[PDB]
């Protein structure tokens, strides 16, 4: 009646395992890494991240908020929050061996530009990914954290004897 | 002593007008509003208890207008009765509002009403009816099973939630997500009520499969408060996941570390290591998500102050705790340093991980002279495929205790022909972003100061003014801390220590800085097991007396 | 050991009159003496409560007190319940004094002032009375909240939370009477049956039988009580679901062939009508077809130890009423067609 | 426009109100340059709560697996205008999802130019093409004589947009694509990346030859990690920085706490004697003061006899006991892990104390008896 088959039901079997795999709590991410060593081990030595990476954006429909509102989420804002956090973790662990073309498609979602009730965690994980590619300095206030954090931390670093290192370069 | 009533009589109408809104708070939104504002209600009641305590009832009429109806609305509200001391205070309040010998019938009516609400608070069977009838027949009082009733009730729900978790996407009961969220709004007010630590722990690990969060971060704050104030004690595995779903609770654990280094326990690094190990921040930081969010807030604070010795100290402790908790739970399948420290070659980290306890005292010169070579390779040849620049390789080099600190005290031992390697290294520690002109100038200034100081060591116990000459701009901290090194290391010290201290201690800032330095030296020494007890006892004594002067 | 008896029985008299509405004579002297004696019980409970002949002797005095009062005719006093009720006897007494409306003003004043001085003694060595009434008011509220925003009336009653609880109270209460050996448990179970809400009661028992052992002497007592009294056991098999009784059977096979006997007796009170394709009862209170289909389907959806027994008990019942192989005729034909 | 008089014309140009009382609309709806047949009968009032909407067989096969979406959109949506908006967008989505079936390339540019450019390369180079021509994957050689492959996925307009280049080697390949660039352009960039990274490859080729690489088995080219086996029941894993391969890696050792200590101490002491002018082997041999075994066990390299869920031996007393009834997996599990896992899946069903459901790795029938 209210069965959903898991959103990765229809994928490449190995990925389907990966995404089932990260679902499993914070040690999710290593299970990630163990998964990957146990699939370089098997007959499909390459894992075409490229095939996975498109799929994470493929939009598909939901009716959420009021009784009736059609909206489209890509995979990333649809499959279970903990595979989100544990992907990005793992893509930091494998950042080099990807195409940028796919990644940036993901990150654009991750940046979460104009949504209400955002994925703080994924956004932050975006900023930490863009810094590492070398395409999202952004000239901005675009560092991983909250305004509230950066402010309450400036507030306290003041009440301490500043050092004779020179770290800002005017 | 001026107002007594005025701010309290405003806050009264605010709160009486808020409790009238909630009144047994049988809905979602009434209850969220209750849950947030409850804290301030508790404080209000503390101050109001002082107010009602000092005076007596039925003689006075200050807030006696509607105090009855406020305390009814409060108590019958069970989210109120659930928060830490508010129940206890409302009892205290109601003890004040009693009168021993009634004169007006009203006094006695109220006293009866108070006893009534007390039976209502304590010992009323506001629950499933048949269970009342059954236990009453068995001849039990609520008292002797409520406890048991609660526990079995709780594990019921913990079970329920845990099978929700394992049936991810199965044609079975999916426990109604409203009810998951409903529970967790119940948790919050009695997080500290020991009977429930199974339930809470459950909900932190029984995340399941929604794109959306399904819990209200008012809960995550109420939890994180109690982890950090030691009013819960969960299992560690609870709290790696807790962080790894609601970020103002990871932000807000890391500020609560700063407040220890900053206000309360300035330069007590034993207490800082104890704080770091007690909260599971090393443990959490084994996760390469959580490392990055916390290192980013370290980097924030490094720039807001321009390289504070206090923040340097706390980093060194935490790095130590981190490395030793990463080592523990990381035999099979561990994350790479390009995943914790991404912004330099893992060579440098892999060098700086290797602990000085384990190496001989004489081979520390070799190792530091190698670190200088590799920092110079990375900083000077700032080319593609590397560090992005100097700041990055510095923010790394902070994180290590062992290597960063040994430069000064190795210079003292090798003042005769100081190696250019250590000169560069050291000027770099106390000043990045100089230029080769500024850093070479600093090197040779320090080399000339080594000449005078080596003359004074090879000489007898001499004055403090001869040293203030060579001491006399951008390189003051460098020279000061190198010279403190000399005072504590040389046997010429222990005689004119105070005479140098008084001249150098211009302000309170530099006093606190040297206090931090002395703590860092002691912590550093007791760790690596290297001691000249002279320096140790002397450092501790001077530190002892100067913490009084401030 | 002998010193404790005159202490404890005097406290028990004072506890039972705590409930009672004569409170005019009471004063701070009485109240102070009550709570000092209660402190001493709580003191005893801590000092030589565990692994002593004293413990077992006080339990004889408990159950002797609790059986010579009985709870029949004169006054159904709950009383200080059992050995752990000595560890919070103070609280029971103090709670009863608050619930007496005629509790005198000066006594209540001295009382509440002595229970709740306030936070002057936030530093107290012994986990004190104040803290006990707080953590109660908390649990209470916690329960109430969890009931109305969390609690679910499970359909596997063997996994319910109130049932599970009421069950384990009855099992404690049988274990006590078992070791006392004063009256047989049969008398106790019969007085239950007489007194209380029966419907609720029976689900209790049902859950009781599947609870794993805690110290199943209890379970072995309940099977013998039931089999002794067939009339209540008729309403047991009548009043529950199928799954509950299926598990009752796989666990305690001393019940199986009496309950099969019951169905064997209810099926034989049916007739087919040709207009409506159905067996039906004459009387209103006779199991409808669907009910009996359920219950048999259940016995079959079970371990092999029962399945062959019930299958053969039907096939022998079918041959007995003519081995026809079409419906209209033998109720048991019907069942056996229906179960494929 | 605002009103659904002109906004409906503008946004559904090919929906014609047949009846005067605008109740029957019929004809065409656009999506991705393709027009679909649709006859949408309203009641006598303008209420989609109850309406008829019939489709061509073309449309229904393309809106397979959203039937409920459209049925709910009918009952929830206020106006026809908005309903058509939702339907249009939904078709858009369905075709870009099923992008495999639906191509009309413009051949006169495409299939001709692709053949011209592949001729310009020379006919050793291609290795594969899908029949839909979408995939191609090519070869290039190193000066060493190593084969290196590249996946390209080509769109409707190859020369217009960039072809997506999907590739093994470990640092991101970046391609200066112009519309004036072609296959030989991106091919040149790929040979440039080859000649550049040679050192990193030489290092990893030397390792795979001389030593017992353990965890990756016939390793791919993306691999920076090599779990080397040395002595017995002790391993060292090594991850390398690719641009300065010869430089030190993050190194560490797995095994017995009594065996691992001396090596770690010795590494600490002898690390200043690492030099990036020799090889990783020639530096490890003088730092760790040993020679390595060259496949001490080549056949029984390792079978991770560990959970294959949590990848650990000893979970709370329990050992890897439950296995696969399969020659190709053989993968041990824990009772706890495999129960926790299968309890989720749609395929698995639970008998009395028995659960049949799919092995995680190979998706074959596996049975668990609690
Ligand atoms: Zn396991
Ligand atoms: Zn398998």
């Amino acid at each position: 009646e209210g069965v959903e088959p898991a959103p990765w039901a229809q994928l490449e079997a190995p990925a389907r395992l990966l995404l089932q795999a990260l679902q499993a709590g914070p040690e999710g991410a290593r299970r990630g890494l163990g998964v990957l060593r146990a699939l370089g081990s098997r007959g499909w030595e390459p894992f075409d991240w490229g095939r996975l990476l498109e799929a994470l954006c493929r939009e598909e429909p939901v009716v959420q908020g009021p009784d009736g509102r059609l909206e489209l989420k890509p995979l990333l804002l649809r499959l279970p929050r903990i595979c989100q956090r544990n992907l990005m973790s793992l893509l930091m662990a494998v950042r080099p061996s990807l195409p940028e073309s796919g990644l940036l498609s993901v990150l654009q979602i991750a940046q979460q530009d104009l949504a209400p009730d955002p994925d703080a965690w994924l956004r932050a994980l975006g900023e930490l990914l863009r810094r590492d590619l070398g395409v999202g300095t952004s000239m901005e206030g675009a560092s991983p954290l909250s305004e509230r954090c950066q402010r309450q931390l400036q507030s306290l670093c003041r009440g301490l004897g500043l050092g004779g290192r020179r770290l800002k370069s005017p | 002593m001026a107002q007594d009533s005025v701010d309290l009589s405003c806050d009264y109408q605010f709160w009486m007008q808020k409790l009238s809104v909630w009144d047994q708070a049988s809905t979602l939104e009434t209850q969220q509003d209750t849950c947030l504002h409850v804290a301030q209600f508790q404080e209000f009641l503390r101050k109001m208890y002082e107010a009602l305590k000092e005076m007596d009832s039925n003689t006075v009429i200050e807030r006696f207008p509607t105090i009855g109806q406020l305390l009814a609305k409060a108590c019958w509200n069970p989210f109120i009765l659930a928060y830490d001391e508010s129940q206890k205070i409302l009892i205290w309040c109601l003890c004040c509002l009693i009168n021993k010998e009634p004169q007006n019938s009203g006094q006695s009516k109220l006293n009866s009403w108070i006893q009534g609400v007390l039976s209502h608070i304590l010992s009323a069977l506001r629950f499933d009816k048949e269970v009342a009838l059954f236990t009453q027949g068995l001849g039990y009082a609520p008292i002797d099973y409520y406890p048991g009733l609660l526990k079995n009730m709780v594990l019921s729900l913990a079970s329920e939630l845990r099978e929700n978790h394992l049936n991810g996407f199965n044609t079975q009961r999916r426990m109604a997500p409203e009810r998951v969220a409903s529970l967790s709004r119940v948790c919050v007010p009695l997080i500290t009520l020991t009977d429930v630590d199974p339930l809470v722990e459950a909900l932190l690990i029984c995340h399941g499969r929604e794109p959306q969060e399904i819990l209200q971060p008012e809960f995550f704050e109420a939890v994180n408060e109690a982890i950090l104030l030691k009013k819960i004690s969960l299992p560690m595995s609870a709290v790696v996941c807790l962080w790894l779903r609601h970020l103002p609770s990871l932000e807000k654990a890391m500020l609560h570390l700063f407040e220890k280094l900053i206000s309360s326990e300035r330069n007590c690094l034993r207490r800082i290591e104890c704080f770091i190990k007690d909260s599971s921040l090393p443990q959490a930081a084994c996760h390469p998500a959580i490392f990055r969010v916390v290192d980013e807030m370290f980097r924030c604070a490094l720039l807001e102050t321009d390289g504070a010795l206090e923040i340097i100290a706390t980093i060194q402790v935490f790095t130590q705790c981190f490395v030793e908790a990463l080592e523990k739970a990381s035999k099979q399948l561990r994350f790479a340093l390009k995943t914790y420290f991404p912004y330099t070659s893992p060579s440098l980290a892999m060098v700086l991980l290797q602990d000085p306890q384990d190496i001989p005292r004489g081979h520390w010169l070799q190792t530091l002279k190698h670190i200088s070579e590799l920092l110079r390779e990375a900083v000077e040849d700032q080319t593609h495929g590397s560090c992005g620049g100097p700041f990055e390789s510095w923010f790394l080099f902070i994180h290590f205790g062992g290597w960063a600190e040994m430069v000064a005290e190795q210079l003292l031992m090798s003042a005769a022909e100081p190696p250019t390697a250590l000169l560069w290294l050291l000027a770099f520690y106390y000043g990045p972003r100089d230029g080769r002109q500024q850093r070479a100038q600093t090197m040779v200034q320090v080399k000339a100061v080594l000449g005078h100081l080596l003359a004074m060591s090879r000489s007898s116990s001499l004055s403090a003014q001869d040293l203030q000459t060579v001491a006399g701009a951008p390189a003051q901290q460098l020279i000061r801390h190198l010279l403190l090194n000399f005072l504590l290391w040389a046997p010429g010290g222990h005689t004119i220590a105070w005479d140098v201290i008084t001249l150098m201690a211009h302000t309170a800032e530099i006093t606190h800085e040297i206090i931090g330095f002395l703590d860092q030296t002691l912590y550093r020494w007791n760790r690596l097991g290297i001691e000249s007890p002279r320096s140790e006892k002397l450092a501790r004594e001077l530190l002892k007396e100067l913490r009084t002067q401030v | 050991m002998e010193s404790l008896l005159q202490h404890l029985d005097r406290f028990s008299e004072l506890l039972a009159v705590s409930s009672t509405t004569y409170v005019s004579t009471w004063d701070p002297a009485t109240v102070r003496r009550a709570l000092q004696w209660a402190r001493y019980l709580r003191h005893i409970h801590r000092r030589f409560g565990r692994h002593g002949p004293i413990r077992t002797a006080l339990e004889r005095r408990l159950h002797n007190q609790w059986r010579q009062e009985g709870g029949f005719g004169r006054g159904p006093v709950p009383g200080l319940a059992n050995f752990q009720a000595l560890g919070h006897c103070d609280v029971l007494l103090s709670l009863r004094l608050l619930e007496n409306r005629a509790l005198g003003d000066a006594a209540r004043y001295h009382l509440v002032q002595q229970l709740f001085p306030g936070p002057g003694v936030r530093d107290a060595d012994e986990e004190t009375l104040q803290e006990s009434l707080a953590r109660l008011a908390r649990r209470r509220s916690a329960v109430h909240m969890l009931r109305f925003n969390g609690y679910r009336e499970n359909p596997n009653l063997q996994e319910d939370s109130l049932m599970k609880t009421q069950a384990e109270l009855l099992l404690e209460r049988l274990q006590e009477v078992g070791k006392a050996e004063a009256e047989r448990p049969a008398r106790f179970l019969s007085s239950l049956w007489e007194r209380l809400p029966q419907n609720n009661f029976l689900k209790v028992i049902a859950v009781a039988l599947l609870q794993p052992p805690l110290s199943g002497e209890g379970s072995q007592v309940l099977v013998h009580w039931l089999l002794g009294n067939s009339e209540v056991f008729a309403a047991f098999c009548r009043a529950l679901p199928a799954g509950l009784l299926t598990l009752v059977t796989s666990r305690h096979p001393a019940l199986s062939p009496v309950y099969l006997g019951l169905l064997t007796d209810w099926g034989q009170r049916l007739h087919y009508d040709l207009q409506k394709g159905i067996w039906v009862g004459t009387e209103s209170q006779d199991v409808p077809w669907e009910e009996l289909h359920n219950r048999f389907q259940s016995l079959c959806q079970a371990p092999p130890p029962l399945k062959d027994k019930v299958l053969t008990a039907l096939e022998t019942c079918k041959a007995q009423d003519g081995d026809f192989e079409v419906p209209g005729l033998s109720i048991w034909t019907d069942l056996l067609l229906a179960l494929r | 426009m605002a009103v659904t008089e002109a906004s409906l014309l503008r946004q559904c140009p090919l929906l014609l109100p047949q009846n005067r009382s605008k109740t029957v609309y019929e004809g065409f709806i656009s999506a991705q340059g393709r027009d679909f047949h649709l006859r949408i009968v309203l009641p006598e009032d303008l209420q989609l709560k109850n309406a008829r909407l019939l489709c061509s067989w073309q449309l229904r096969t393309i809106l397979s697996g959203y039937h409920r979406i459209v049925q709910q959109r009918m009952q929830h949506s206020p106006d026809l205008m908005s309903f058509m908006m939702e339907l249009k967008m939904l078709l858009e989505v369905a075709l870009k999802n099923r992008q495999e079936l639906y191509a009309l390339p413009p051949p006169p540019q495409f299939y001709s130019s692709l053949i011209e450019e592949i001729g310009t390369l020379g006919w050793d180079k291609l290795v594969y093409a899908d029949t839909c021509f979408s995939t191609i994957k090519l070869k290039a050689e190193d000066a060493s004589g190593r084969e290196h492959l590249i996946t390209l996925k080509l769109k409707a307009k190859y020369p217009a947009e960039s072809p997506d280049y999907f590739v093994d080697f470990p640092v991101p390949f970046c391609a200066s694509w112009t519309p004036q660039s072609s296959l030989i352009s991106i091919y040149s960039q790929f040979l440039a990346a080859i000649e550049s990274l040679k050192a990193f490859w030489d290092v990893m080729d030397e390792i795979d030859e001389k030593t017992w690489v353990l965890e990756p088995e016939k390793p791919p080219r993306s691999a920076t990690a090599r779990r080397i086996a040395l002595g017995n029941n002790v391993s060292i894993n090594i991850e390398v920085d690719p641009r300065h391969p010869t430089m030190l890696p993050e190194c560490f050792f797995l095994g017995a706490d009594h065996v691992v200590k001396p090596l770690g101490i010795k590494l600490s002491r002898n690390i200043h004697l690492w030099d990036p002018e020799n090889s990783v082997l020639q530096n490890l041999k003088d730092v760790l003061e040993i020679d390595f075994p060259a496949r001490a066990i080549l056949e029984k390299s390792d079978f991770t006899m560990d959970c294959g869920i949590c990848y650990a031996y000893q979970l709370d007393g329990t050992i890897p006991d439950q296995v696969c009834d399969n020659s190709q997996c053989g993968q041990p599990f824990h009772q706890i892990c495999l129960y926790e896992w299968l309890r989720g899946l749609l395929t698995s069903r639970q008998s009395f104390n028995i659960i049949f459901g799919e092995c995680p790795y190979c998706s074959k029938p596996i049975t668990l008896k609690m």
